[PDB]
RNA sequence: GCUAAACCUAGCCCCAAACCCACUCCACCUUACUACCAGACAACCUUAGCCAAACCAUUUACCCAAAUAAAGUAUAGGCGAUA
RNA sequence: GCUACCUAAGAACAGCUAAAAGAGCACACCCGUCUAUGUAGCAAAAUAGUGGGAAGAUUUAUAGGUAGAGGCGACAAACCUA
RNA sequence: CUCCGCAUAAGCCUGCGUCAGAUUAAAACACUGAACUGACAAUUAACAGCCCAAUAUCUACAAUCAACCAACAAGUCAUUAUUACCCUCACUGUCAACCCAACACAGGCAUGCUCAUAAGGAAAGGUUAAAAAAAGUAAAAGGAACUCGGCAAAUCUUACCCCG
């Protein structure tokens, strides 16, 4: 049985919705926004 | 991206077909059959796996002595290499000793 | 940088290679001293073309014809048509023996013939 | 000096070195043709 | 995967059928006649 | 194509919400 | 000859046509259509045979079968289940509108009884002479294979022998007399050729 | 003359040329060998006029008038060659009993695979020929492993083909479940 | 004949004869200017100029003074959608010259509603014309 | 709004069963795929090493003709590793 | 098929000086001393100029031979398909 | 301008011939071009390649204008006898702007003739005329004071040492 992540889209949107008001590429690129969302909290 | 835009075709399952309606029948053929038959004899599949359980090294060792004389040359060569790799991993590599 | 997946031909190679390779044409002679070629009249295929005057058959056949079925010819079919009638007549006459089989049409051997059947020595 | 031009084509050398007749000449060359026949090579030799 | 390269619209110039067959001869495009029992209704 | 139904169904719901925002009904 | 890929999709246009080439280039690879396997013996629908449409835009109508496609089990009827398309279009002129028929599966049509113009089911049988025929299940009556003009277009009843067309009396005349001689030997006796030289034996290996 | 390579002058420029049917193999089993040897050359000359017309149609970039004409002649030339060869084959079985007109034998090549060797015509026996004795009709023991590897390769292919057919049929019932019978 | 075995010949043997020949030749139009007596043919590779003479004299009753042949290479440059080269078959060409002053010239084998349509009116401005109102 | 995104088939994998095994003509061991000439060349013979032993040097499991059990027992072994 | 050495049978070397030359000046030709440019370039070793040799232990085309526990080597631990 | 050029060998294999083109070069910017695509055509043997009946037997005296002359490193060219042997012009190469270098690469590439051409070619897309940089020309007076070093350039020179 080969299992694959089918709902990875929602996992990253619950992080990027908190980065919408940031500036630059850290408002749309998960790799960059995730580190700045965590600093905001 | 990475997620389909439409819904997939429904997954319709018949829970009352022959194979599902008669699953488990004759599993107690021994208790109720005066022990003429054993439930393991109802298992079908590879002749080196009927009524037997083991790890990959145990499965590969068993297949090589039971059907190894009938295997294709390329498949047999890969089997022997697999047994060599597993022998080193299980007996020389790991966290516990 | 060579094309090893291309048909090897007389057009490829140096002068000695291009002259020794041919195209499939059968020989009609041999080379003598001085690179002089000798043509053999008996090695050239002679076309046996018949007279086509007053020949009824034509390239095509009219469509107003019956759809006769195909009956591939067999050895047994050819024996009964030609050989059997002569044998039956001699059988009734009372004079039939294996020794005369050559008289009926049988060929004991193929040697001494211009058109042998096996191994055949003639063209289509 | 400048390198890269090691291949100086010669059909004679190519047919004599890696040709069909030389492959079959030795038992190791017959095994070459058998390996390329097993793998499915469109070309077995020059 | 999922790659198709399309060119811009060509917009054939000659509309008439004669010119098409008159220009198909200059280009070597041979179009043998059709063969079918079914016809339109 | 990945096998499953839960994520596709959940993605169709978000598409509807997006459509309503772009085209709110009377 | 014929060059059809493994999973070639058959369609209304004939194979090898300019329309089919553009529609089916050598490179495309599409999902194979699934076709119910029907024995050539079992197939009971032929061109020129009246059929009634069960399901479609215009059901309950009877029409002649102009074309049949065995590969996809399709039946084409003239004037029924037809959409509209512009033909002879050009850049300046819109074109002429014509009704174009759409193919029908062998399950969406139903043969009609000659005695009663109603849909019926038929099962093959044999007559006295032994010729196989199809007979209706209800009110069993014979349904012969409708005569259809040949594909080539030749009408035997209207054939005129040309200058390169052999006559019927010359193409059926029997001149063969079974013998034990080859064409080569028999021709050398007629042509008049004589060869006294013998053929020396060779080795075969 | 060279006027037999072209069609009737009046037919030049026409888009259609009516033609009859092709000779069938059964219609030719009634004619004599002398009549078939005369017919072969009547069809040969008609075939060359059609090949000459087919090539000039490409030269002028036009379609051939009636391409079926050539197909009919090709079918007639092959049918006629089938009848003559049929009469010769039957005549060879009666006088000799051989099924092949050309001698040969079954042999193993240097690679170890079975092949039918067709003999050639020579002037000297085989033990004197320099070039024939350089040819090998025997496989050495270093071939056995490759013969098995090549046998196992065909078995895998034949297995995938048989398992595929079973899948299609099992997938062919999901959509047509009335095929249980 | 082609694709057939030729019976071997030895000194003092019979003459070799073919009763049915499968050589099929096609007369072609020359691409460049040739003399009047010269004729051009396309013949199979296995065919020889000696056969082409006896083939023409016997079957077509044409006397020929000279015959010359050349092998024409077919381009293997074309490639398919798989980038595999497509070979145009190599073919042989034959040049035949007539004997007794005869002249041959290739014959010409291929001798030799729209104004009933109504257009839009600019003055109408694109208004549908069907309506009579 | 572009670029793109999205799909379900092609077929494959593992078992079971069953041993397996060609062909139109022509060509192909010489420069293979080359119609035709004086030849005599001929096949067999211990695998090693990486690795483990914390180096390395004796040594270090490799289907060999019935699943299980006897048994990781007898026994072998720089009596060490391991077998 | 590069390269190292060898085998077979071939080819080239103006002019001038001296006419004896593993002689000198000096083209073709072979090599690659010094400088500059170039350094993902024209080039995975080149360009321009300047230079060594250039009838000899010369240069060079063709086919063949020596194969890695090895070969070849006017020993640079060179070279044996960048 | 002329670095050449024409041909041969070798290599490559239709790869700037015609028609057409949505393809293509900086060049759809009008219109050419095309080595890319599709169709059509094309190299014609006298040059060259592809040879030889057997057995025995013969073959001391270079080449160099080969004659004087002078050599060593001592050299590339030949037959006879007897026997056998009256059919004769097949087959193949013949194109191009071309091969080896990943390229339409400033490199590599044997021979013959031409030795400056009768052949073959174009360094500047347009403009402006800053710096630095590259390649050259000229330069007052001085003339190696430069520099590790007369490197480079110019010019056309003496003597000596070390090593071999
Ligand atoms: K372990
Ligand atoms: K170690
Ligand atoms: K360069
Ligand atoms: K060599
Ligand atoms: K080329
Ligand atoms: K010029
Ligand atoms: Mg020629
Ligand atoms: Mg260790
Ligand atoms: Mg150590
Ligand atoms: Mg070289
Ligand atoms: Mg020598
Ligand atoms: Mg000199
Ligand atoms: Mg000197
Ligand atoms: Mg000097
Ligand atoms: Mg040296
Ligand atoms: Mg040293
Ligand atoms: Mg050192
Ligand atoms: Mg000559
Ligand atoms: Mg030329
Ligand atoms: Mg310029
Ligand atoms: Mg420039
Ligand atoms: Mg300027
Ligand atoms: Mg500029
Ligand atoms: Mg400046
Ligand atoms: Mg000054
Ligand atoms: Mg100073
Ligand atoms: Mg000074
Ligand atoms: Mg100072
Ligand atoms: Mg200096
Ligand atoms: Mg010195």
């Amino acid at each position: 049985l080969r299992n694959r992540v089918t709902d990875r889209y929602f996992r990253i949107q619950e992080v990027l919705k908190h980065a919408r008001h940031f500036r630059g590429r850290k408002n749309r690129c998960y790799r960059l926004a995730v580190r700045t969302v965590i600093r905001a909290f | 991206i990475g997620i389909r835009l439409t819904l997939p075709p429904p997954k319709v399952v018949d829970r009352w077909n022959e194979k599902r309606a008669m699953f488990g029948v004759y599993d107690n053929i021994g208790i109720l059959g005066n022990f003429e038959k054993h439930p393991k004899e109802l298992i079908r599949g590879p002749i080196w796996l009927r009524g037997w359980k083991g790890n990959e090294l145990q499965r590969c060792i068993r297949k090589r002595k039971m059907v190894g004389s009938r295997m294709f040359a390329d498949d047999l060569h890969n089997l022997n290499k697999r047994i060599r790799y597993l022998y080193k991993h299980f007996n020389r590599h790991g966290k516990f000793r | 940088g060579a094309d090893r997946m291309s048909k090897w031909t007389s057009k490829r190679g140096p002068r000695s290679f291009r002259g020794r390779k041919g195209r499939g044409a059968k020989g009609i002679g041999f080379l003598t001293s001085g690179w002089r070629f000798v043509q053999i009249k008996e090695m050239v295929p002679e076309f046996v073309v018949p007279d086509l005057t007053g020949f009824k058959l034509k390239p095509y056949v009219s469509y107003l014809a019956p759809e006769s079925e195909e009956t591939p010819l067999t050895a047994a079919q050819l024996f009964s048509e030609a050989v059997a009638p002569a044998i039956e007549k001699d059988f009734k006459d009372g004079t039939f023996d294996p020794d005369n089989l050559e008289k009926y049409g049988f060929e004991p051997t193929q040697e001494g013939k211009l058109f042998q059947l096996y191994p055949r020595n003639f063209l289509r | 000096k400048a390198r890269g031009n090691e291949y100086q084509p010669s059909n004679i050398k190519r047919k004599n070195k890696h040709g069909w007749v030389r492959r079959l000449s030795t038992p190791a060359g017959v095994q070459v043709i058998l390996r390329r026949m097993l793998k499915g090579r469109k070309s077995l030799s020059h | 995967t999922k790659k198709r390269f399309t060119p811009p619209i060509y917009q054939p110039k000659f509309k008439t059928e004669k010119e098409f067959m008159q220009h198909a001869r200059k280009a070597g495009l041979v179009i043998p006649p059709e063969k079918s029992d079914r016809s339109i209704h | 194509v990945k096998k499953g139904f839960r994520a596709a169904f959940r993605f169709q719901k978000e598409l509807e919400r997006q459509r309503l925002l772009r085209c709110p009904p009377p | 000859k014929v060059t059809l890929p493994p999973h070639y999709r058959y369609g209304m246009s004939p194979p090898g046509s300019v329309a089919d080439k553009r529609k089916n280039p050598p490179w495309i690879r599409r999902r194979p259509v699934v076709v119910e396997p029907i024995s050539d013996e079992d197939w009971y629908l032929f061109c020129g045979d009246t059929v009634e449409i069960l399901e479609g835009k215009d059901a309950g109508k009877q029409g002649k079968v102009v074309q049949v496609i065995r590969q996809r089990n399709w039946v084409v009827v003239g004037g029924l289940n037809t959409h509209y398309r512009y033909i002879g279009k050009t850049m300046d002129y819109r074109g002429t509108m014509i009704p174009s028929e759409a193919p029908l599966l062998h399950r969406q049509v139903k043969l009609v009884d000659p005695m009663d113009r109603k849909p019926t089911e038929i099962e093959w049988r044999f007559t006295e002479a032994g010729e196989r025929v199809r007979v209706s299940t209800r009110s069993g009556r014979i349904i012969p294979k409708p005569e259809f003009p040949r594909a080539d277009g030749i009408v035997p009843e209207t054939w005129i022998d040309g200058p390169k067309d052999t006559s019927v009396e010359d193409a059926l005349e029997r001149t063969y007399v079974p013998c034990l001689k080859t064409l080569q030997e028999e021709v050398m006796e007629a042509m008049g050729i004589k060869e006294t030289r013998k053929y020396k034996k060779v080795y075969w290996y | 003359g060279l006027e037999e390579f072209f069609d009737d002058p009046k037919n030049w420029g026409q888009e259609k040329v009516k033609s009859g049917a092709a000779w069938t193999c059964q219609q030719l089993r009634n004619k004599s060998n002398e009549d078939l040897h005369k017919l072969w050359y009547v069809l040969l000359k008609e075939r060359n006029m059609l090949l000459t017309l087919e090539q000039e149609a490409k030269r002028q970039r036009l379609p051939m008038p009636s391409p079926e004409r050539l197909d009919k002649v090709v079918d007639s030339m092959d049918a006629l060659d089938k009848v003559v060869q049929e009469r010769e084959d039957a005549l060879r079985l009666l006088q000799t009993g051989q099924e092949r007109a050309r001698p040969g034998a079954w042999r193993r090549d240097i690679f170890g695979r079975i092949i039918w060797h067709k003999f050639k015509q020579w002037v000297i026996p085989w033990h004197l020929n320099k070039r024939y004795n350089r040819k090998r009709f025997f496989a050495l023991p270093y071939v056995d492993h490759f013969l098995r590897l090549e046998r196992e390769k065909r078995a895998r292919i034949k297995a995938r083909k048989e398992n595929l057919e079973r899948k299609k049929a099992k997938i062919l019932l999901k959509k047509f479940p009335h095929l249980a019978e | 004949a082609r694709n057939v075995v030729y019976p071997l010949y030895r000194l003092g043997g019979p003459q070799l004869r073919v009763f049915r020949t499968n050589f099929f030749i096609q007369l072609v139009r020359p691409g460049v200017a040739q003399p009047e007596d010269t004729v051009q043919f396309r013949i199979p590779m296995e065919m020889t100029r000696v056969d082409l003479r006896n083939y023409l004299e016997g079957i077509y009753n044409v006397p020929v003074a000279a015959v010359r042949t050349r092998v024409q290479h077919g381009s293997n440059k074309r490639r398919d959608h798989r980038n595999v080269r497509i070979k145009k078959p190599d073919y042989k060409v034959a040049y035949v010259q007539l004997a007794h002053g005869q002249t041959f010239t290739f014959p010409d084998l291929f001798p030799e509603e729209r104004q009933q349509r109504q257009s839009s009116d600019p003055r109408r401005g694109g208004v549908p014309s069907w309506f009579g109102l």
